[PDB]
């Protein structure tokens, strides 16, 4: 046709995808759309010649052989050329794997150069006389470019002499001027060839490892940061179902810092709607169809829908995400079947997944209600996801989520209190007495296997999970944070004496902090078992001399310390009897220290027996 | 925590936490910690709300657990209502390891049962049963009811009425020993009735007693269409499909299974087995559609239910105020939608806004903000 | 193309009012190259080799025998010998390594040998190399062997599984000898694929991938030797070059977990099955999900295998345990 023919093709295929991007029609093709029943109460033909026959034919017959320098000063003329056959993105694809099939064999040399050994045949045996006899093949010549394999015979290219125009390079130095050119064409267009995405990643992953020394890793670190963000991961949500090659991108994401990763992540969903159109028809095709798992989600076909479900987020996750935690901080009874999928994730989707949980504590949205009474209704239904992820999946580091509790507790923040409680007694299994029984409250405290019978009534799981609870406490030593939580909830207590918000809320927030240090000093000493314990936490030398936190709390982390030196040996009985400092809350000038000091040394262990 | 408010044991009071019970009702809140001290209860208040919670708190803090003697004795109506009570029995005694708890009803066999009772393995001490089966087991040894103390009869209107059901229910209490505590309770009472049930008490005390509606006006074939389109538009927990007939309710499901949308059926003209199985799995999140006639207007509390569809209007307005009284429970947001088809549906709205004082405003072109139901 | 009945004594057994359960179970099923035996094997039954010459299977019953492997124990996968026609390495479950022998002429099985090395605690996988010069005996718990078999079964050297990966306690699911014969392929628990180099009588690794996120429950072979497909506990079958060692076909039909792998003579259908009881086939040279069947079987478990010689189709899948066998199925509707 001809060219201002061809041009308002293009505006008609553009306002098609806009038009079904923004709201479209969706699903006219369902049998109660189409059906009915109620008992009682022209310009086609000449657009099939646009793709078959003309222009475009020529375009992409002319990329087949080898005439590249007149395809690619047409595509840069008029760029909308795509979007119209999908067999020129493919072609851009074969023309590039050429010149970068050298390259690739070099870097991961003895796996591939074995493996042209491994690329051997069956030999075809016989029964009667026991021969040994290879296959037989026909070599055939055709027209058609990708390679093929009938039941006897090969099909080549017939133009054999297609390559001798084009010329692979050397190391990167060419790899980085070789794709200003050929992938600035094809920009989105990568994922219809989703082997050429592996192989430009696994250069990448091959390059910092065979570069690792001591030496040239801050520039050749930030060589490829530049070259993920610009045609490596927008080529990646352009994918429908493919949950191998995404973590091949990841796998080259694992060497940067986490802090330009989450830049990357969040330019994805800015450029994706106010940019480039075929990702944003791409994203809002992931947005309908996550939406339409979590309305089918039920609890007896959650062993067909979960896997469904996980292909969908280790493909695209920067979709499927942002509707699939909306429906988790609104409705309950999904949550318990979000987090039994998450065991068919991919080590991709952990990793958006903890910014997603970031991106919606930190929203703007009114924490407390509208009086104070209540705080809100997602604030404890997110804290029962995050908890919930910790218990049941192990491969998801969950540090970036405890860093969050740690900065904002500085501040007096509701949430980091409300994340931090669910997360004692559901990890841990750690329960309150403050309902119990005189008779198990005498049980609990004759140190004993009536002691493990005790907490097997009053349903405090601390021997089944002793796994998951060590796991928890690795993220919290790992920052050092152990000696600064209880720093904190001891603070912003005693800080609670001042607000004036209500009269018969203050009785109550002031108990429930009270339970929650009592509930965390406990996790302590079941973890940090030995000699890891006066590592993290403070000597109560300097624990009650530097901070000043009371008498009580400071005796309470340190008895069970005391007791198993003293029952050890008599000369290391001698050694903690003397181990203190000085006393601000009491005076031990009229109280005798002998008799004094032995109230707070001694349990309810030694002074009942039965 | 209300329910620690009631001073009870503490062994009791940990389980309720667990239970999910933070508010007592108003039939609760006169009743129950006056039958803890040992006199006997006559009370009247509405079907379902907590009439079953009454009896069960209570018992439990007065049983002293003696081994292989019954102490609690409930008498009922149906053999139905009866596994209700054991189940919610053992759920305030989960934290509980010496106390047990069996039903008896009948189409059992007696004999069977007698081997249930005598071993000690369970034997327990807290029996229910309706009095059709708890009259025959006394009449061979095999129970002993000598050692008895709290006795309770629930629906003591709708047992002593019949003359059948008035000589099983009096042979028990002359099989045990008058010196006790009896409770009765139950939801219509008289003034009839009441000069009868008075024999078995000894001083009792007496007790007697948003959502965004939205509505479509639409011509007579439109709307098979639009139901695939508000059920693809709208992100819902639960929803439930009213319709007016029973030829039209299971033409539906067939069309809605092959769509994709596993669905369920109930309502009459099925077997009451079925019933109450299938709308068990429906509270069991096995499916999250499901049809229905106007059996399941009034009265099912499920909370997970938050779209309510009108495919077939109704004539009346206290017909409506209970279909659309199951979505948004307890300050939760809701949707009420309603298929306007008919020359008499446009008068029904125009004498619920004049009554009720609610607008049912038009239905937006541009479809519902996905923020005013789930975030507002 | 007609459906003819597979004539053993589980027809039998179902035909007569039996009620509880007829045969047991099905454990391994292995070809030889050959294309004209069988090792058909059973739990409590009977590991039962077949030779029929020219019929189709109503020729001649060969060879039923419970005790064979003992009367205590039982074998988890029987290796044929590419070499010797006579000769499969049975792997008994605790601490038996036996060599039997057939007889045609008569109505028996010999024994040749039973070698064994010391500390065996349960060997479940024995395979030969696809020419019959080595035996790679490894156990799912502690370490992998390696013997030979031209001159005799003699030891040569041994690979601890911890030096492979270093995650957690793993379990080897299923390992796939190369198609020269000089590599082998291993699938973990954790799904992991790892590379290894056995030439003649060295074992060492080459490089590890991250295949996916499940069991990698079995691998196969292309007779043409481009690729190798995987399959999963998660929906995913990949298909990998090896020239390259990349992606090319995803089979993305994820209704259940995958069991059962096989591949054709030629290479070009792949027979996938699920674990709900649906079978399927594909195409390996053409695009991702082009069925050409899909058959529901009944309420027990299946297995599928191809024959090394002609493209004929072997399924399991009666009523409670019989194999049918599909003459002439070039089309299958």
């Amino acid at each position: 046709p001809e060219m201002e023919f061809l041009q308002e093709y293009i505006q008609n295929l553009e306002t098609e995808l806009e038009e079904e991007s923004t709201k479209g029609v969706e699903n006219p093709l369902a049998m109660a759309a189409a059906l009915s029943t109620e008992n009682e109460t022209g310009k086609q033909k000449t657009q099939q010649d646009i793709l078959l026959f003309g222009k475009i034919k020529l375009l992409e017959r002319l990329l087949i052989h080898g005439c590249v320098i007149p395809v690619i000063h047409v595509l840069k003329q008029y760029p909308k050329v795509l979007y119209v056959s999908e067999s020129l993105s493919r072609y851009l694809g074969r023309v590039f794997e050429y010149l970068l099939n050298p390259l690739y064999t070099s870097m991961t040399s003895s796996g591939e150069s074995k493996d042209m050994a491994t690329a051997l045949m069956i030999t075809r045996i016989d029964n009667g006389i026991l021969a040994h006899k290879p296959r037989l093949i026909h070599k055939y010549k055709t027209h058609e470019p990708f390679e093929s394999l009938e039941l006897n015979s090969s099909y080549v290219f017939y133009y054999s002499e297609w390559n001798s125009n084009l010329t692979p390079f050397a190391s990167v130095n060419d790899l980085f001027e070789n794709s200003h050119i050929y992938l600035s064409i094809i920009g989105p267009y990568l994922g219809r060839i989703p082997t050429l995405l592996s192989k430009i990643s696994r250069i990448g992953v091959a390059d910092i490892q065979k570069n690792h020394g001591s030496e040239s890793l801050h520039v050749t670190i930030d060589k490829w940061i530049d070259y993920v963000r610009k045609f490596i991961f927008p080529a990646t949500s352009l994918l429908q179902n493919n949950p191998i090659a995404t973590s091949e991108v990841y796998e080259l994401m694992k060497f940067f810092p986490f802090e330009k990763r989450y830049f990357i992540y969040n330019e994805m969903m800015t450029k994706l709607s106010q940019d480039i159109l075929p990702l944003k028809v791409s994203f809002n095709k992931a947005e309908r169809e996550a939406k339409s798992i979590l309305k089918a989600l039920s609890i007896d076909t959650i062993a067909k829908e979960s896997r469904r479900f996980a292909k969908l987020i280790s493909t695209n996750p920067l979709a499927s995400l942002v509707p699939a935690v909306k429906q988790i901080e609104n409705y309950d009874k999904v949550s318990e079947l979000v987090v039994y999928t998450t065991k068919y994730f991919n080590d991709f989707a952990y990793d958006v997944l903890q910014f997603v949980l970031l991106l919606r504590l930190t929203y703007n949205r009114p924490a407390v209600q509208f009086d104070g009474v209540n705080q809100a209704m997602w604030v404890q239904r997110l804290s029962i996801f995050i908890a919930g992820l910790a218990k049941n999946c192990p491969n998801m580091d969950i540090s970036n989520i405890i860093t969050y509790i740690l900065k904002t507790l500085h501040n007096g923040n509701i949430i980091a209190v409300s994340i931090l409680k669910e997360l004692i007694i559901t990890v841990g299994g750690i329960r309150d007495l403050n309902e119990v029984n005189m008779k198990q409250l005498l049980m609990l405290n004759s140190g004993s296997p009536l002691k493990q019978y005790a907490r097997h009534l009053i349903y405090d799981f601390r021997d089944d999970n002793s796994v998951i609870s060590s796991r928890l406490t690795s993220f919290f030593t790992d920052q050092s944070a152990i000696s600064e939580i209880i720093l904190l909830l001891y603070t912003l207590n005693l800080k609670a004496n001042t607000q004036n918000s209500h009269y018969k809320i203050l009785s109550t927030r002031c108990d429930e902090m009270n339970t929650l240090l009592w509930s965390f000093i406990e996790l302590i000493k079941h973890c940090l078992k030995g000699k890891a314990f006066e590592e993290n936490v403070l000597p109560f030398v300097e624990l009650n001399n530097r901070f000043h936190l009371s008498t009580p709390w400071t005796f309470h982390i340190w008895r069970d310390y005391l007791d198993n030196q003293l029952n050890s040996n008599e000369n290391f009985s001698i050694d903690e009897l003397i181990e203190g400092a000085e006393f601000s809350d009491v005076d031990l000038t009229k109280i005798s220290k002998d008799l004094f000091t032995t109230f707070w040394r001694l349990s309810l262990y030694d002074i009942h027996f039965d | 925590t209300g329910f620690k408010d009631f001073l009870l044991k503490p062994e009791l009071s940990r389980a309720i936490i667990d239970c999910g019970f933070e508010h007592p009702s108003e039939v609760q809140q006169h009743t129950i910690p006056q039958s803890i001290h040992g006199t006997d209860v006559l009370c009247q208040a509405k079907s379902g709300l907590g009439k079953t919670a009454v009896f069960v708190l209570s018992t439990l803090q007065q049983l002293d657990p003696v081994p292989g003697e019954v102490a609690v004795v409930v008498i009922c109506n149906a053999r139905e209502l009866a596994y209700q009570i054991r189940n919610e029995y053992l759920r305030f005694s989960k934290y509980m390891p010496d106390v047990k708890t069996a039903v008896f009803y009948g189409g059992t066999p007696i004999s069977k049962d007698a081997e249930l009772l005598k071993n000690k393995d369970t034997a327990p001490h807290i029996v229910v049963a309706t009095p059709g089966r708890l009259k025959a087991l006394v009449r061979e040894k095999y129970i002993d009811l000598s050692h008895v103390k709290n006795f309770v009869i629930d629906e003591c209107d709708k047992v002593l009425e019949e003359l059948d059901m008035r000589r099983d229910v009096q042979e028990i209490f002359r099989a045990t020993p008058r010196d006790k505590q009896v409770m009765m309770f139950s939801a219509t009472l008289s003034q009839e009735i009441r000069p009868i049930c008075r024999r078995f008490l000894q001083n009792p005390l007496e007790i007697f007693v948003g959502l965004q509606q939205y509505y479509i006006k639409l011509e007579e074939r439109e709307k098979n269409r639009k139901l695939a389109q508000l059920l693809d538009d709208l992100e819902f927990n639960q929803v439930i499909i009213f319709v007016k007939s029973t030829t039209r309710a299971n033409e539906l499901t067939k069309l809605l299974n092959a769509s994709n949308f596993p669905a369920i059926t109930v309502h009459g003209h099925m077997k009451q087995e079925e019933r109450i199985a299938r709308y068990k799995a429906f509270k069991d999140f096995e499916k999250r559609i499901c049809v229905s006639t106007d059996v399941f207007g009034r009265g099912i509390d499920i909370e997970r239910i938050n779209l309510a569809i009108n495919y077939d209007l109704t004539n009346e307005a206290d017909q409506y105020l209970h279909r659309v009284g199951r979505a948004g429970r307890f300050g939760t947001k809701g949707l009420a939608i309603s298929f306007v088809s008919s020359k008499e549906d446009e008068e029904v709205l125009a004498k619920i806004q004049e009554r009720f004082d609610v607008k049912i405003a038009e239905f937006p072109e541009e479809g519902i903000d996905p923020s005013t139901y789930l975030n507002n | 193309e007609d459906k003819r009945f597979i004539h053993v004594s589980s027809r039998s057994h179902s035909r007569f009012t039996s009620t509880p359960i007829t045969p047991n179970e099905i454990l391994s099923l292995k070809f030889h190259v050959s294309g004209s035996s069988m090792a058909y094997s059973r739990m409590d039954g009977s590991l039962t080799v077949w030779f029929i010459k020219d019929a189709s299977f109503d020729k001649s019953v060969e060879v039923y025998i419970p005790d064979c492997c003992g009367s205590d124990k039982l074998a988890t996968d029987l290796s044929w010998n590419p070499t010797s026609l006579n000769q499969i390495a049975v792997v008994s479950n605790s601490s038996e390594i036996s060599l039997l022998l057939i007889n045609e002429k008569s109505l028996t099985a010999s024994k040749l040998r039973t070698l064994s090395l010391g500390s065996k605690t349960k060997v479940n996988t024995c395979l030969y190399d696809p020419l019959g010069n080595w035996l790679l005996a490894a156990t799912k718990s502690e370490k992998i062997y390696l013997f030979d078999v031209k001159k005799d079964h003699s030891s040569v050297c041994s690979l601890n599984i911890s030096d492979i990966s270093q995650e957690d306690n793993d379990v080897v699911y299923s390992l796939a000898w190369s198609n020269g014969g000089s590599h082998i392929f291993i699938g973990f628990k954790s799904g992991y694929l790892a590379i290894l180099k056995a030439k003649h009588g060295i074992l060492e690794v080459c490089t590890k991938i991250k295949a996916h996120t499940g069991p990698i429950t079995e691998i196969k072979m292309d007779p043409w030797g481009r690729n190798f497909i995987t399959g999963s506990i998660d929906g995913n079958c990949y298909v990998w070059n090896m020239k390259s060692l990349c992606c090319e076909l995803i089979i993305n039909d994820l209704n259940s977990a995958v069991t059962t792998l096989d591949v054709c003579h030629l290479g070009k259908i792949l027979g996938i099955c699920t674990e709900d009881e649906m079978v399927y086939f594909y195409d390996l040279n053409s695009g991702n999900l082009l069925h050409s069947k899909s058959l529901a079987n009944y309420k027990t478990d299946p297995v599928l295998k191809f024959y090394p010689d002609k493209s004929w189709y072997i399924m399991s899948g009666k009523n409670d345990t019989l194999s049918n066998h599909f003459v002439k199925n070039e089309k299958n509707l």
